[PDB]
């Protein structure tokens, strides 16, 4: 999945590994981000330039009226002490400010757009001072290309500095990760280059081989969302598998909870439940696939019945265990751990008044199957169990509105 | 042609050790009617050799092979890899096995491959004419011919979905899983699929959707084509500009996943790596709409899809287009004996019982007791001996008579048989355990295995009334010796230390020692004879482990005479001696002692003459 | 190994032995002679609970083995 | 063994006993030629006891018992099963 | 041995007999699998007899030897003399 | 040495034997088996000549040992 990067981890990069492709370490790596537990003084021990240079101090949140420009390190104090925590909405979304950058004013002239982005034959960097497009195919690379041929109508005296700029840049692109890159603007201090913003995606399937580069980095939440401790936590089981074990949280308080096998059923199941108008009851997005054992299919279930059985909801509370015919994934060893899970949460799902829907195919199934009958006539609690016979999501009308 | 990915002359190599996969290939190669296996070899990274699997109910070897260069050497009639390597290594692999000039297909299963490298393989495979299915899929499968790996999972599955006969409908999707309940969709709704593919949810594949549809398109034997998509990427748009371009004449049914997008909050992530709407036209409303308007029947959401099939298929069907087809005969195929067995079908009976021990559960049990529970007791090696051999939870005085005698047993010097013979193979350089065996081997009438003669014989006289003199007598007179009576170094004038250790625990510890008492008489009357016929350690072991067995409580009168008659006590001998035997192997290790020879000087050499060779 | 492991941190740490004799008691074997001592007691129970039993000759099952002959082609050359 | 009284590593059969050294202290004498610390004797003892049965299916008690039932001798069925003992199993 | 007759590396052992395979013979085909040239099967046979034995003092016949002198019987005597072969004899 | 020797140049020059066997027979260790096999005829000569002699059960001399035992103080540290 392609990851966005906070604007001081991504000027960072480009401030510790750009100067091994260019030969212009102009733009030092002088940031500074400040968080909620931020210490100032400790920061300021940590930069001594904050003091005695220009400031400019913007949120990092991953997004205007908010940037600060040209000011003291007392000026940009101020600006921290009144924005932070303060409730703003974006996009229709409404958070709390916590990440601001801090980093020095560069008094400019020029505003030059630069972006890499990837398609299916290659990588293309666009620029503009209206905008070219420069395809870089994937086995040739950047080497085969004379970027020179570039805009005329007012580079000249720099057309050679963004020349080698935008090909250290592609470099910098290919052996570092990313999955996008966009300096919106830059501009010249002297003979150097400086990026003014900065907005950076990273192919998260890169981190096995990107492991000295990304050291100082970690993935932010999107703005207004704050870290779930149970999505990190499935985070963690499916980082040391081969399978795939995947939740987001929509809505904590939401009546229907799933836990769909497949990347491409969970969707569809998503999509049922929207398409009957229960958009706002769907409590989450999830997914397990790849064979996982009864070991990982066990603490993912425990998870999922955790969080539904924290809130009691008058009309009582939906769990659809659904998923296609799998084509490996063994559903009796699979079953075998949510079998486990629900056993250990009986009085808890009594208490919710919760109502259980499976639907599986799949290795095993009449196996797996077998189990939650067995499960659902001892447990105190209604478990409807469906095989390949029942379409793949007849068990979303049948709980939702049978 | 172009346009065949597999047929029934596909051969394959399995890149990686998946046996579940392997059997499923081979178990389709034999429900559709294959001559031979569709696989040529497996690709083992970590060990060249030969793999067994099944051909129906017949064992069958398949080679195995460390390197794909090696393999394709061997097999080049081979030109699919199936690629079970990690996102680690499925890039390596891949590229790889597309530099082999026999290699045409590469299926490419690994979840979590990075985005660059995926788009390296595809414009590689594109360069050199050659297909990457793939990553983070199943494969795909074509109905009778051939299948990568797990496509289409269970036997029971594909009888149930008629895949082992082809259709007329051209199939591709992102997802696996979705693959194989849309083969069960369109063989309910139509003659069934032809072929099927699962290009993954990566969004950069090693294949687009559209590479496999056009291929569908030149196929004669396809009719139909129909396609599940899903949001995130322009992969569809491929498809959509082929339909308005006209370069797609055969009727496509087509749906596009992800119309719960905009619903949910714009920072969703779903479940495959491009399942991401970033910008409209990503969207899965964008994307059926631009299909609805480009001529492909496209339904009003998944649950009429297989309506939509049923619909195309029959205006195929009344047209003329499609001809209706006699049903082959239903493949069968003996099922796994451990399904069999876990769904209770069948029963197996066990060969062996063990009733001392079991490791099969949770945790150790020594007779019933659990491991944790004999050392939170403290019962010691003893008490263990006690369990295992006897099946007891002896009194303590009775365990620790048992360490007893192995400390006083451990050892009696180099010189005696057993030590002796483990001396000689250390000397020789062998190892500790040769060493120790080659020395417990001599353990039998006359060294150390007297102890169950011992206990028997005398239980016997004592029991049968007869006085020590006639006992004495009546061994004489047979020609026997008397078991536990005499030794090669101790005697009256060197007393053993050993047996009166032993008699002073015995008489300090047991509520009675008759049998003691018995031998101590005949003792009398050996030694009165001969010096050297003492009360042995091996007698004495035997005659006070009877009394204990008889004054402890523990044993009833048929236990005892059971464990006589089996010989249990010259196992406390062999254990105890063990000691001294490796203590001896592991001396003259340390001591860096050469190989011996016996001296000449110490053999009479007196070979028998021609004469009393020739004749008797 | 857990045995083995813990005999080397025991030798080392007990004050009984110098790092030479440590180096020697390696070197030589002296380890699996626990586990053969050990093990004995477990093994002579097993024999006499089959004794107790009654136990039959065992033969193991045809059907657990898969004769796999050479062709006479193959017995003739290489 | 070739004077008055058994001696283990020097030390006489009488004193080993005595001083309660136990299995463990014997194994020390003739295995290490020392009269070890009492907690590194127990922990000789301790192995002994944990490794003395692991169930009838291991190739040494496996092989033991097929020579029990091909009706041998209880050291032939012993020697039989402890020489499967080697770099795969125990 | 399952079959109506039993076959050394698929070979009857009749068709062993008939042709006169010999001592060296059956070794070609139960170690080697191969049915050997005559000569190659005759020096098996030959090696055979020329180390049936080299006296009483060696390890080996010494050991056996020794457990016999002790009572026991034929097997464990000859086990006792051939755990010796390694590294220094034989 | 003789034997080990001389199966080699056997092998290598019967026609029977390919390379890859011969390095196989080689690195396994076949010819052992032949000494072990050859050397129990003499062993079971060996043993049925000591039952035929009545023989005793032999101990080794005393004189022939030589009966070092560490001192007190050899026990007690390294
Ligand atoms: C011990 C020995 C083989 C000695 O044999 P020898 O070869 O010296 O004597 P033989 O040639 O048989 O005869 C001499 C003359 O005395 C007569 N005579 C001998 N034994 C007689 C007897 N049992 N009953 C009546 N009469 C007897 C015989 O009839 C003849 O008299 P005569 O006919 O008038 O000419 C022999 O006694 C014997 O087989 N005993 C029974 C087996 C037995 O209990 N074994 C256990 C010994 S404890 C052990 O193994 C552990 C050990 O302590 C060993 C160590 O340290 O050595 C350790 O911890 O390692
Ligand atoms: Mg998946």
């Amino acid at each position: 999945a392609q990851r966005g990067i906070r604007e001081y981890d991504a000027k960072n990069l480009l401030a510790r590994y750009l100067p091994e492709y260019l030969d212009d370490f102009s733009y030092k790596g002088n940031l500074a981000l400040v968080g909620p537990e931020t210490d100032i003084e400790g920061l300021e021990a940590e930069n001594p330039w904050l003091k005695t240079t220009r400031l400019v101090v913007k949120p990092d949140q991953l997004f205007l009226g908010l940037v600060l420009l040209d000011a003291d390190w007392e000026e940009a104090k101020e600006y921290l002490n009144e924005k932070m925590g303060l409730e703003v909405t974006i996009g229709g979304i409404t958070g709390r400010l916590s990440y601001f950058l801090i980093e020095p004013f560069t008094p400019h002239k020029e505003e030059y757009y630069v972006a890499i982005s990837s398609d299916y034959e290659g990588d293309n960097i666009f620029f503009s001072m209206k905008v070219i497009s420069i395809h870089v195919d994937s086995l040739e690379g950047i080497d085969a290309l004379d970027v020179g041929s570039k805009l005329p109508a007012e580079l000249g005296d720099k057309r050679a500095l963004v020349e080698e700029f935008i090909t250290a840049l592609w470099r910098f692109y290919s052996d570092t990760g990313f999955a996008y890159v966009e300096i919106n603007p830059f501009t010249f201090s002297g003979r150097g280059i400086v990026p003014l913003d900065m907005v950076a995606k990273l192919d998260d399937a890169e981190e096995y081989w990107q492991k000295k580069r990304w050291s100082e980095l970690a993935f932010p939440e999107p703005f207004g969302r704050t870290p779930s401790k149970e999505e990190l936590f499935i985070k963690e089981i499916d980082s040391k598998t081969g399978a795939s074990l995947k939740l987001t949280i929509l809505n904590p308080e939401g009546r229907v909870w799933t836990m769909v096998a497949g990347g491409g059923a969970s969707v569809i199941y998503a999509d049922t439940i929207c398409d009957l108008g229960h958009a706002d009851e769907m409590a989450n997005y999830g997914e397990y696939s790849g064979d996982p054992n009864t070991e990982e299919t066990y603490h993912y279930t425990c998870t999922i019945l955790d969080l539904m059985t924290r809130s009691k909801n008058p009309n009582g509370k939906v769990l659809l265990i659904g998923g296609a015919i799998a084509n490996f994934t063994d559903v009796a060893k699979t079953f075998k751990g949510v079998v486990m899970a629900l056993e250990e949460y009986q009085q808890k799902l009594q208490e919710a008044d919760i109502e259980i829907y499976v639907r599986r195919g799949g290795p095993n199934y009449e196996q797996g199957l077998k189990l939650m009958r067995d499960l659902g006539k001892r447990l105190g609690v209604p478990i409807q169990v469906h095989g390949p016979e029942t379409h793949m999501t007849r068990i979303v009308p049948l709980a939702l509105e049978e | 042609k172009d346009y065949v990915l597999f047929d029934i002359n596909t051969k394959a190599f399995v890149y990686g050790y998946q046996t579940n996969a392997i059997q499923r290939m081979l178990d389709f190669d034999y429900v559709c009617k294959r001559s031979s296996p569709s696989i040529s070899a497996i690709i083992n990274p970590s060990r060249a050799g030969i793999h067994k699997a099944f051909w129906g109910t017949k064992e069958i070897i398949l080679p195995m092979y460390k390197t794909i260069p090696l393999a394709a050497l061997a097999y080049p009639e081979a030109d699919v890899m199936v690629n079970f390597a990690s996102h680690r290594s499925a890039f390596e692999t891949t590229m790889e096995a597309l530099k082999e000039d026999t290699i045409r297909i590469v299926a490419v299963i690994a979840e979590g491959v990075p985005e660059r490298q995926s788009r390296v393989m595809a414009a590689t495979a594109r360069k050199l004419d050659k297909i990457v299915i793939g990553p983070a899929t199943v494969g795909g499968m074509t109905a009778g011919a051939f299948r990568i790996g797990n496509t289409a999972g269970t036997i029971e599955n594909i009888i149930a979905s008629k895949l082992y006969r082809p259709g007329c409908v051209g199939f591709v999707s992102k997802s696996g899983g979705m693959l194989n309940e849309a083969f069960n969709i369109i063989s309910r709704n139509s003659d069934g699929i032809y072929e099927g593919v699962a290009i993954g949810g990566d969004r950069y594949p090693g294949s687009n959707m559209l590479d496999h549809i056009l291929r569908y398109e030149r196929n004669p034997a396809i009719k139909m084509i129909a396609c599940l998509g899903e949001l995130g990427g322009e992969d569809e748009y491929m498809i959509i500009q082929a339909l308005k371009e006209k370069k797609i004449t055969k009727p496509l049914v087509a749906w596009v996943t992800g119309t719960c997008s905009p619903y949910l909050p714009a920072s969703v992530q779903f479940g495959h790596a491009g399942a991401k709407a970033n910008t409209e036209k990503e969207t899965a409303q964008a994307k059926n709409d631009a299909f609805r308007q480009a001529g492909a029947y496209v339904p009003r959401s998944f649950d009429d899809y297989g309506e939509m099939v049923r619909q195309v298929y029959d205006m195929l069907l009344t047209r003329g287009i499609v001809q209706k087809f006699d049903e082959p005969e239903v493949p069968r195929i003996p099922t796994d004996y451990s399904k069999a067995l876990a769904t209770g079908d069948i029963r197996k009976p066990t060969t062996f019982i063990c009733t001392i021990s079991d490791d099969s559960g949770e945790e150790l049990l020594y007779a019933g007791k659990k491991l944790s529970d004999v050392l939170d007791r403290k019962m010691g090696i003893g008490g263990v001996i006690g369990l295992l051999w006897f099946k007891k939870e002896l009194p303590e005085y009775a365990a620790h008579f048992i360490e007893l005698v192995i400390q006083i047993v451990a050892d009696h010097g180099p010189a005696v048989s057993g030590a002796h013979n483990a001396i000689v193979a250390s000397c020789a350089g062998k190892d500790l355990i040769s060493s120790l065996c080659s020395g417990l081997l001599t353990i039998g009438p006359r060294f150390g295995g007297a102890i169950d003669d011992a206990a028997r014989e005398f239980k016997r006289a004592q029991e049968t009334g007869l006085a020590p003199e006639q006992f004495v007598g009546e061994m004489k007179k047979k020609g026997i010796n008397i078991p536990g009576i005499g030794h090669k170094i101790k005697s009256v004038k060197n007393p053993d230390k050993r047996v009166q250790l032993l008699i002073s625990y015995a008489r300090a510890n047991f509520p009675s020692t008759e049998l003691l008492n018995y031998a101590l008489q005949v003792e009398e009357l050996t030694t009165a004879k001969k010096g050297n016929l003492i009360l042995n350690v091996a007698g004495c072991i035997g005659i006070l482990f009877i009394d204990l067995m008889s004054s402890c409580g523990a044993f009833s009168k048929e236990e005892i005479d059971e464990v006589v008659r089996l010989g249990y006590l010259n196992g406390l001998f062999a254990l105890g001696r063990s000691i001294g035997l490796i203590g001896h192997i592991l001396d003259q290790k340390r001591l860096g002692s050469r190989l011996y020879r016996h001296p000449a000087e110490d053999i009479a050499y007196m070979m028998p003459s021609e004469e009393e060779i020739q004749c008797k």
